[PDB]
RNA sequence: AAACUCCAUAUAUAUAAUUUUAAUUAUAUAUAAUUUUAUAUUAUUUAUUAAUAUAAAGAAAGGAAUUAAGACAAAUCAUAAUGAUCCUUAUAAUAUGGGUAAUAGACGUGCUAUAAUAAAAUGAUAAUAAAAUUAUAUAAAAUAUAUUUAAUUAUAUUUAAUUAAUAAUAUAAAACAUUUUAAUUUUUAAUAUAUUUUUUUAUUAUAUAUUAAUAUGAAUUAUAAUCUGAAAUUCGAUUAUAUGAAA
């Protein structure tokens, strides 16, 4: 009816060999997706961007003559002093040195 | 084709009556005439509610069996377009031109 | 029902403690099955805030560990009418 | 022994809050250890070899830490942080989208009418 | 609130004709966990039995043998299908794979 | 009415579709099986069936784990459940989901069906 | 507010050496309508007037974006940012687990039923679409098992071709022929009929015995087993035999 089995099996296993593809007749669970995946680690990795961005921290380093200062920082700096002056702050963070 | 337009046209009322209660009590209902569509539509109501009372399993065989019937005058909802024609002649008097 | 062909789940907990003495095992694997070699071991099983003691039965080999540990015990409606 | 992991790692470009930084350490440790995940999970779930190899593969497989599993690197807003309807064509949650589509910053995209 | 089936007039039985209750019973062979047989009475129809767990194969009563194979009932529950599930894992390669955890 | 191991049937079913109806182990395919090997034809409407077909259907069904005995199987491994302390077990003790099914909106069926002694 | 605008409409023009073919197409530009007239009738600020009648000419008929000022101290300090405060060995950081999932009566919004104007099985020169996705993928054919000729559905084995008007996801499905289909003695057998033959008419059986409880429904459970994951116990989706509740 059908070409026999053997001929087609055969076949099979010429072209694997030919073009470089696993064989596997019975079917058992080789795994061989397992390994056979793209590594997606790269781009996972690279999700949140470059963390080499240049900052503002480093144009002292780069042009010191140009004399930048920047309004968030201060604001933080003018607020902390309010706060210190109007009485409240920060306590003290007691040191390592202490309890057991 | 023929005999289905003759009953159609046979078992559809000719007027109807509808509630008025913004007037006075029992709706003060004023007979009100009817469009081929609506007529069409009281007639096959009907039809179809006389036909699913037979046996056949098959809509089909029941409506035809039906419309037989209606052709040759065995209809029962000519009691139906009576009662509402009787009431319209009942209700001539509250007819008012609008 | 984790696949057979995969071989049942085995987390690394004392046992060797657990047979020669009578040191019972205190875990929070509660994932890992019952295999035949923890039958008459005592076994104190992590339940979210304390941990239930149970010993190993020949019938709960196959089971996992956290079936026998309830997380939320039972509800009782307060009418009070 | 200051430093939240056990990994020292750099920090986000842009906007950073603490389950950014717990995100960011899972991904970049997946990064570094997803070769030995795979190979150990071919040899503990391959049949052919030693059933010793297999289980001494899954056990090591099981005791590895949880900043190296794929599993748990979840995508999140990466201008605010939140976790819930982010697109990963942009990176972005649902508002931060909305409103720098409204301000031009996306590179394409422009309000829907059809 | 209880429930009980009514007193009929109990039939007399007079002074030297009541007989003793000889309930019928058979020679009944009963096999235990070694090859030894005891004949018993036992009302059952059942004039042969055999024993799978029993004195001869518990531990309490057998404190001298050395090696003593313990068994129960058969065609039953999932019992020992915790073994026939998993066929790779197989009898000392796992006495020696679980030497140490190597914990502190 | 025709009686198959003491249950009433009709003449006009078929046997094929009957077994499964009324008996607790038999289905579709263990139906189209015991037909296939005693011959009946595929739509056989069992009015058709002589006095020796009956009987060697009867056998044929007791030769089979068909009813009570199921029963029990089931039976035994809810006691089981329980008997081992699981957490299965107690849900089946206080008529509750088993499968991890909510409880908070509907759990109307399984507390009229889940039991200790299970039909 | 209307227009302007986008998706749609028609026409043209330009690109494609029609083997990225869908030229019956793709998208760049322009035109067109927020339609014109002609006689009719009511009328009426008289004709310069509308509402209709509808000979005519036109392809021409939709959709969404846009929702002002003021307000309801409406919702949002849990998208992020913020003033005052309030935690600083905690109210700030990490991991193992367990929470968010519990269940007496309530209440929304949905899915699936309760049969014959209606639900299953088959339809290989494969009846007929649109719009999307595929480098943090995709899975053709083929071969194995559940299950025996196949096929169809579930899993594995290999992975072809394509980062894509070209491969793939993917032979749309309902319609439409056919078979069946309990309540239904409205049926099925046995023989006889005969010009209804896939069929009807006889005489017997199909009668615990005509007004609801299947060959509808698929909730709830038992047991194999399989996906994904380090890992479904509390808690994930799957086929298989059994279970077959309410309606
Ligand atoms: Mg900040
Ligand atoms: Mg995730
Ligand atoms: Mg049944
Ligand atoms: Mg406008
Ligand atoms: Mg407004
Ligand atoms: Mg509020
Ligand atoms: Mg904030
Ligand atoms: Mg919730
Ligand atoms: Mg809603
Ligand atoms: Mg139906
Ligand atoms: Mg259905
Ligand atoms: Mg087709
Ligand atoms: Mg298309
Ligand atoms: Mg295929
Ligand atoms: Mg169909
Ligand atoms: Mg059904
Ligand atoms: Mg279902
Ligand atoms: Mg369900």
């Amino acid at each position: 009816m059908n070409v026999p089995k053997a001929r087609l099996l055969k076949v099979a296993e010429l072209s694997a060999k030919i073009f470089d593809q696993n064989f596997n007749p019975s079917g058992i669970r080789t795994g061989s997706k397992i390994l056979n995946e793209r590594l997606k680690g790269p781009s996972v990795a690279s999700y949140y961007g470059n963390p080499d961005i240049l900052k503002f921290r480093h144009l002292k380093t780069l042009y010191p003559d140009i004399e930048f200062v920047d309004l968030e920082e201060q604001y933080r700096l003018s607020m902390v002093e309010a706060k210190k002056r109007r009485g409240k702050g920060a306590p003290k963070k007691m040191k390592k040195d202490a309890a057991a | 084709i023929q005999a289905l337009e003759k009953s159609l046209d046979e078992l559809a009322p000719l007027m109807m009556t509808k509630t008025f209660n913004t007037g006075v009590a029992k709706a003060s209902v004023i007979p009100v005439p009817l469009n081929k569509r609506q007529r069409n539509r009281i007639a096959w109501n009907w039809i179809v509610q006389s036909a699913n009372q037979r046996v056949s399993s098959d809509f089909a065989v029941r409506l035809g069996e039906e419309l037989t019937a209606i052709a040759k005058g065995t209809s029962s909802a000519f009691e139906k377009r009576d009662q509402i024609h009787k009431t319209a002649i009942a209700h001539r008097a509250y007819i008012q031109l609008k | 029902s984790r696949s057979v062909w995969k071989g049942p789940n085995i987390v690394p907990l004392p046992i060797r403690e657990a047979m020669t003495k009578g040191t019972p095992i205190r875990t929070n694997a509660r994932a890992a099955t019952i295999l035949p070699q923890f039958v008459g071991l005592k076994f104190q099983i992590h339940n979210g805030k304390e941990y239930v003691p149970i010993e190993i039965s020949e019938d709960m080999v196959g089971h996992k560990l956290g079936e026998f540990a309830p997380t939320r015990k039972r509800f009782s409606y307060t009418q009070t009418k | 022994g200051n430093f939240r992991f056990p990994i020292k790692t750099k920090l986000p470009p842009g906007f950073i809050n603490a389950r950014i930084l717990r995100d960011n350490f899972k991904r970049q440790q997946f990064k570094e250890n997803e070769i030995l995940v795979k190979s150990l999970k071919f040899i503990a779930r391959n049949m052919n070899l030693p059933t010793k190899l297999r289980l001494e593969a899954q056990l090591k497989l099981n005791a590895l830490p949880n900043y190296m599993r794929s599993t748990q690197i979840k995508n999140r807003c990466v201008d605010s942080g939140h976790a819930r309807f982010v697109l990963s064509d942009f990176r972005l949650c649902r508002y931060q989208f909305r409103e720098n589509a409204l301000k031009g910053n996306l590179p394409g995209v422009k309000k829907g009418i059809w | 609130t209880r429930i009980t089936l009514p007193r009929r007039p109990a039939k007399k039985i007079q002074l030297g004709k009541s007989r003793p209750a000889i309930y019928h019973q058979f020679n009944v062979k009963m096999e235990l966990s070694d090859g030894s047989v005891v004949i018993r009475r036992s009302q059952y129809p059942k004039g042969e039995i055999r024993l799978i767990q029993d004195q001869r194969n518990n531990p309490l009563w057998n404190p001298s043998r050395d090696d003593l194979v313990v068994v129960d009932a058969n065609s039953g529950g999932s019992l020992d299908r915790f073994n026939k599930r998993y066929s790779s894992l197989f009898s000392t390669v796992e006495l020696s794979e679980e030497n140490k955890k190597k914990t502190q | 009415v025709v009686h198959i191991l003491g249950k009433g049937f009709k003449g006009k079913e078929v046997i094929k579709i009957a077994l499964a109806s009324k008996f607790y182990g038999i289905g579709k395919t263990t139906a189209e099986k015991i037909c296939s090997k005693l011959g009946l034809y595929p739509w056989m409407r069992m009015h058709q069936l002589s006095e020796p077909q009956i009987m060697s259907i009867a056998s044929e069904l007791s030769t089979m784990t068909i009813e009570g005995d199921a029963r029990a199987i089931v039976k035994d491994n809810i006691a089981l459940k329980r008997k081992i302390g699981s957490y299965s077990g107690m849900r089946h003790t206080l008529h509750l989901p088993v499968r991890g099914q909510h409880t908070r909106n509907n759990a109307k069926t399984a507390r009229k069906l889940n039991k200790i002694d299970r039909r």
